[PDB]
């Protein structure tokens, strides 16, 4: 009844920033990951370089690091954050609307649960490529 | 079950309605919703490195302190110590007062006066933080001045001004 | 948030868009497969960087049998993009009684 | 040991080895974190494996 | 401008410089221990073999 | 000190004087053409005849009835231009030499010479072992043909 | 728990005449027991007990054993370790897992180094001798000289066609 | 038009340039090689190789497109126009004061 | 469980949905069912005239 | 100034200390030949005195000493260059200076060039930062160093025996295998 | 447990003088307990609503009508200790308004221009 609670109520209903934070890997460090399956040069006791080892590097995801190189071994460790980086980070509450509408539902690409809109041309080109062919 | 098939797909209001969270309350016992939004942060990077257009500052220009907004805090302060003018306009007093923003601290405040006005000869300060002087206009709307923090200063000396009738 | 978006699983196609993800990923429900990269890409920059005869051998398409997962009909065919369960259905049936005899193996 | 299904079993036999089964599984195909975590030990295992012959 | 940018550009040229080899130096601490102990592996390989 | 508590009071406020408007407020234009030191020293002016006009706002606005309403309230709008102008330019400032700090950081990031501990990085070529063979050809051709004809036969 | 008197006695003809070992204050506090002396006994003669860093320097390696070694066409591929997980619990909970038959009931599984290992039945063991032998009749056809051929051959072919 | 492709080779070691010229690749089966020629690069530093300084680059980019990126607010929606669409009466109450009417 | 209740369990009736089903469905029940647009019945299925 | 060169007596083990001399540039770089001329000199007049010692409470011996003397050749390589220095630990891992901290000097940065075999520099993490950490480079070409650090001297006698050090094995941890320490550091005008 | 020191929840000496709100600049190396997470906004919402009830009796940070606005508070700059007092220990967030040296032009200059 009192003003603390009339103010409380509505600074309650507030809403608060919100961010999509993945789920950790304290058992699995692709960060420690980065040394496994390389050769040790002894002159210098020291990572031998191996360019094929960084062709074969697959790049694990991460919101601290843009990108993390693992050996392709240990690769099916990481499957469920492979999901996490495709996916479109937010609840699909919040983007739903694309599936619903028809347009975006042809304009949008759903893969992974991802909602990044698909290439479109503009009227400009559109009107362009139609007169070239004439039609 | 119920006749769902003949409702529109629409979304009900939910009962009750949730309040606004602006808040509409302007009296002493206002308090600061501690809740962050998005829009705080976004409004923030906009005005720091002028998101989205401009590219981000390095992490090392960001945390140091020549990054834009703490250098201009630092070399052109923007703080506003006010003066109680009936205080010293024709009455000899040991201890002025004035108003400051509630950021400045007592020994923020000692310094700002000593290297600004040179009021070196401060012996303390007592600091009371006080809610914006609240008014109404002709409408009626509710308008709020910014809070502010009157601190009482006690000098060695007693200072006095002259107002000529 | 995503600092880095992984690209699509299986894009080593020039012209041709890379397969439904279901299908070499893990993940299905969805049909059609798509690459920002190729569709972003101009049709005369693609054209240019592919040739006839590997533009031919990049549209040949294994139908109605999946290229990446042999012996199944791909997803991208089927009614639903879930793939077939008909070869992958569960070990027993609903109403079937367990009655396995004790089976011998090389 | 590790929980599993007759199916799995059938599957491992046919495979011919836990080892080879888990490693065929790919880790979207196996939903177990418990198939992630043997199949980590039997990767740095065969590893090791390897070390020791050369 | 050129005597107050130079400065200003050696200062903001100083801050991020530290930060990267700070930055630099958590990672080190991170990754040695990793390294030291590949090499301990290989020594300890070479006298098994 | 006396002069220093009459520097948050207008003289002509004691005097009883009428307070007469200063005309025109700082620009850009000429902020732009003030040096880093003069833009302080502006700054801080406009700061101390910003106090005295809060002071100054703030009795009159106490003692509203009787005095009425404080005289030539334009000078608080030309301060506040004046200040938003120089925090403009310094702004303007600081992002040139911002933008020119952190090319010469990527200039600097892209050879590499930082490094933890202390001390100079090895030689770029000392690690490197790998040659790049550039082939000219007529007509295209596919990535696997060329592996498998340039593949080294002793490997 | 043996008492303070026979326990001073003890201490002093045994470790002294025997180890020549020092006990602090609280050492000898906790050593009440024959299981806490003879324990600390073991842990200070192992301690005591030379260290692998000093046994490698007083017999390091040599440079023809590092030669053939290296001239050797197969080296191995460590960090291999750094791959299995690392969980984080409590102690307590990971002795007594590991004490009981947990260690290997959900997903588990302890991890021993090892120089030499069984081979009978490995399949691991059998695809890289495999691989080992044909590897080694690749060298030999190199020092044939047979895939110089082979590859020529390819090379005309390839133009020719 | 068929122009001339320019394929990269790497090879793993610094014989790279011998042994292709040492190779008697004349033509292929449908093209021909009209030149083979080592590619200049520039010496990469031993940076671009290190772990350390390669995971602190990552690391600030992750912070860079972060910062970019998060907090995701769209550019426009008509909800902006609906809830900033008030009513002559609500901005009169809002922004009145006595300076118009003295003034 | 909702569904073998027959619980109708919609986000434009009681905000609610169920768990167990998909959150993006490429194409609806109906269209699903309609099969001559799926399968050769009349439908031409290669439109291109060379 | 007067004093215009630098020796230090450094062994590997247990050998004889070998002797090293410096050549050092003051015009060129001013600041850091004056913090490399200090270093080498290490002179302490404050000796121990019970009485003051304990009134003060302060551990000056504690506090760490700005001596190259008992310093250690933490890093070193087989033809590139090496490293040493590090006062306050014998791991490379920090630098401390005379001055107080990471002194700066970008004319001396800009100015140094790397084109001569067998010099001296200072080591640092960044062009800005520097510290008591000196490395000695033998490798005739250090281009990619042009630009990064300062060259504030150059050796003039101790060549084999920077030779020898760089010869030393390393073991697996990083550092040498032998302590390559330093036993005394001493000026010469 | 908790990233900022106890004597921010249980004060340093047996009157509870620490107990409280605490604003931390940005740039500053110690850490302070406001918080504007999810889970952190309950008690700091108490502490500003309530305050905090010490076992001496006596409320710390809020015993009055007027609720602090911890988010304009003066940044924090070190902690207590029974000695002294307050032993400051970020003294960089002390801010002191050094004004330019004097110089002719600057004297020449006024706050306002005058209009051609």
């Amino acid at each position: 009844q009192g003003m603390f609670s009339h103010q409380l109520k509505r600074l309650l209903q507030k809403k608060s920033i919100h961010r999509y934070n993945w789920d950790p890997l304290p058992m699995y460090d692709p960060r420690k990951l980065v040394h496994a399956s390389r050769h040790m040069d002894v002159e210098t006791w020291r990572e031998v370089p191996d360019p094929h080892w960084d062709e074969r590097s697959y790049l694990v995801p991460d919101q601290m690091f843009y990108n993390i190189p693992v050996p392709p071994e240990y690769k099916d460790a990481y499957w469920w954050r492979e999901l996490q980086a495709r996916r479109v980070q937010c609840p699909v509450e919040w983007v739903s609307h694309r599936m619903y509408n028809k347009g975006d539902r042809q304009r949008y690409d759903f893969q992974d649960l991802a909602f990044r809109k698909k290439f479109e041309f503009s009227y400009e080109e559109v009107v362009k490529n139609a007169k070239d062919m004439r039609s | 079950g119920w006749r769902t098939w003949e409702y529109q797909h629409t979304r009900p209001d939910p009962r009750p309605f949730p309040d606004p969270p602006v808040n509409d309350y302007f009296g002493r016992s206002r308090i600061w919703n501690p809740i962050a939004c998005k829009l705080g942060y976004v409004r923030k990077k906009a005005d720091e490195w002028g998101w989205p257009n401009k590219p981000p500052p390095p992490t090392g220009l960001r945390y140091s302190q020549e990054f834009f907004p703490f250098f201009f805090e630092r070399y052109f302060p923007d703080a506003e110590v006010r003066l109680l003018l009936d205080s010293v306009l024709n009455n000899e007093t040991k201890r002025p007062v004035f108003q400051i923003p509630c950021s400045m601290s007592k020994v923020e405040l000692v310094n700002y006066l000593k290297n600004i006005y040179g009021i070196d000869n401060v012996v303390r300060v007592e600091v009371r933080n006080r809610r914006g002087r609240r008014y109404k206009n002709e409408v009626g709307e509710i308008k709020m001045m910014d809070d502010y923090k009157v601190a009482v200063v006690e000098l060695d000396t007693p200072v006095s001004v002259e107002l000529k009738q | 948030v995503a600092p880095w978006v992984p690209p699509p699983r299986h894009d080593i196609k020039v012209t041709m868009p890379p397969p439904p993800g279901g299908e070499v990923g893990g993940r299905f429900g969805v049909s059609q497969g798509y690459s920002d990269r190729l569709a972003r890409t101009p049709y005369w920059k693609r054209m240019a960087l592919s040739t006839y005869k590997l533009r031919m051998m990049e549209n040949a398409t294994r139908y109605p049998m999946s290229e990446h997962r042999p012996g199944e009909y791909d997803i991208r065919y089927l009614p639903t993009p879930y793939p077939c369960t008909i070869r992958n259905r569960p070990l027993l049936e609903v109403g079937e009684p367990r009655q396995i005899p004790s089976i011998r193996i090389p | 040991q590790v929980p599993m299904v007759e199916a799995a079993m059938f599957e491992v036999e046919k495979d011919g080895g836990f080892d080879n089964f888990i490693l065929k599984r790919s880790g979207p195909e196996l939903r177990s974190t418990y198939g992630e975590r043997i199949r980590r030990h039997i990767l740095v295992r065969q590893k090791e494996i390897q070390k020791n012959f050369v | 401008r050129e005597a107050e940018q130079a400065v200003l550009v050696d200062k903001r040229l100083e801050a991020m410089e530290e930060h990267f080899v700070q930055s630099l130096k958590q990672s080190y601490e991170f990754h040695e221990p990793l390294r030291r102990k590949n090499a301990e592996d290989m020594r300890q390989f070479q006298t098994d073999v | 000190s006396a002069a220093a508590f009459y520097e948050f009071v207008d003289n002509n406020f004691l005097n009883n004087k009428r307070p007469p408007v200063p005309g025109g407020s700082w620009t850009v234009e000429v902020l732009r053409n003030k040096s880093l030191a003069d833009l302080q020293h502006i700054w801080f002016l406009l700061l101390k005849e910003r106090n005295m006009l809060k002071s100054m706002k703030e009795h009159y606005l106490r003692h509203q009835e009787e005095l009425g309403a404080m005289p030539a309230p334009s000078r608080l709008k030309m301060i506040d231009e004046s200040m938003r102008n120089i925090k403009r330019v310094v702004k303007e400032r600081d992002e040139e030499a911002t933008a020119r700090a952190v090319e010469i950081f990527k200039e600097r990031l892209k050879r590499g010479i930082y490094r933890y501990p202390p001390g100079p990085p090895p030689p770029p070529g000392a690690h490197d072992k790998t040659s790049v063979v550039k082939v000219e050809l007529s007509c295209y051709v596919e990535e696997e043909r060329l592996r498998e004809l340039f593949g080294r036969y002793d490997v | 728990l043996e008492e303070e008197t026979i326990r001073e006695r003890v201490i002093y003809q045994v470790v002294e005449g025997v180890f020549r070992l020092s006990p602090t204050s609280a050492d000898r506090r906790e050593l009440r027991s024959v299981a806490n002396i003879i324990d600390y006994v073991l842990t200070h003669v192992r301690a005591a007990r030379p260290t692998d860093r000093e046994r490698r320097q007083e017999r390091p390696i040599t440079s023809a054993a590092l030669a053939v070694m290296q001239k050797c066409p197969i080296q191995p591929q460590l960090g291999f370790v750094h791959a299995l997980p690392h969980d984080t619990r409590d102690a307590l909970l990971q002795e007594w897992e590991r004490m009981h038959h947990l260690d290997w009931q959900f997903g588990k599984a302890v991890y021993t180094p090892r120089s030499k290992e069984n081979v009978r039945g490995n399949l691991t063991w059998l695809r890289e001798d495999r691989h080992y032998d044909q590897r080694m009749k690749f060298m030999q056809e190199v020092e044939s000289g047979e895939a110089r051929a082979k590859h020529m051959k390819l090379i005309a072919e390839a133009a020719g066609n | 038009i068929e122009g001339p492709w320019e394929a990269y080779i790497t090879y793993d070691r610094e014989d790279g340039l011998s042994y292709a010229q040492s190779l008697g690749i004349t033509t292929i089966g449908v093209a021909t090689v009209l030149g083979l020629t080592e590619h200049v690069r520039e010496p990469q530093p031993y940076a671009v190789v290190d772990p350390v300084y390669c995971e602190a680059l990552r690391r600030e980019r992750a912070r860079e497109e972060t910062l970019m990126k998060w907090p995701h607010v769209p550019e426009w929606k008509y909800e902006y126009s609906t809830y900033t669409r008030k009513h002559l009466a609500d901005i009169v109450q809002y922004n009145y004061t006595n300076v118009v009417d003295y003034v | 469980t909702p569904m073998m209740l027959n619980i109708q369990n919609m986000m434009w009736w009681n905000g609610k949905r169920n768990l167990y089903r998909a959150t993006y469905r490429e194409k609806t029940w109906y269209e699903i069912s309609r099969t001559g647009a799926f399968t050769k019945g009349r439908r031409p299925v290669m439109r291109q005239k060379y | 100034r007067i004093s215009e060169r630098a020796f230090m007596d450094i062994a590997i083990g247990t050998k004889a200390p070998r002797r090293i001399v410096f050549k050092l540039f003051p015009r060129k770089c001013p600041s850091a030949v004056k913090n490399f001329i200090e270093l080498c000199s290490g002179n302490v007049s404050t000796d121990t005195y019970e009485s003051g010692n304990r009134d003060k409470l302060i551990s000056e011996s504690a506090l760490p000493q700005l001596t190259y003397k008992n310093s250690t050749f933490h890093r070193v390589e087989k033809g590139y260059l090496i490293q040493g220095g590090d006062i306050v630990t014998g791991r490379g891992t920090e630098q401390l200076s005379i001055y107080g901290g990471t002194f700066s000097a970008p004319e001396e940065v800009r100015a140094s060039v790397f084109d001569k075999p067998g010099l001296v520099g200072t080591a640092s993490s960044s062009p800005n930062a520097h510290g008591s950490q000196f490395f000695i480079l033998t490798a005739k070409e250090a281009n990619h160093l042009n630009g990064t650090c300062i060259c504030f001297g150059q050796v003039a006698d101790g060549l084999d025996v920077v030779q020898e050090i760089e010869q030393v094995p390393i073991d697996p941890s990083g550092f040498p295998s032998l302590k390559v320490s330093i036993v005394d550091c001493g000026v010469l005008e | 447990k908790n990233s900022w020191p106890e004597w921010m929840d249980n004060g340093a000496d047996g009157t509870g003088y620490g107990i409280g709100l605490h604003r931390t600049h940005p740039l500053s190396r110690l850490r302070g307990n406001l918080k504007r997470s999810p889970s952190h906004v309950p008690r700091v919402l108490g502490m500003m609503i309530q305050g905090v009830w010490h076992k001496s009796g006596v409320k710390l940070y809020f015993r009055g009508g007027k609720p602090p606005n911890p988010s304009v508070h003066p940044y924090l700059t070190g902690e207590p200790c029974p000695l002294y007092g307050w032993k400051v220990t970020d003294e960089s967030v002390i801010r002191q308004f050094n004004m330019p040296s004097i110089d002719g032009t600057n004297f020449r200059y006024k706050p306002y221009v005058a209009l051609q």
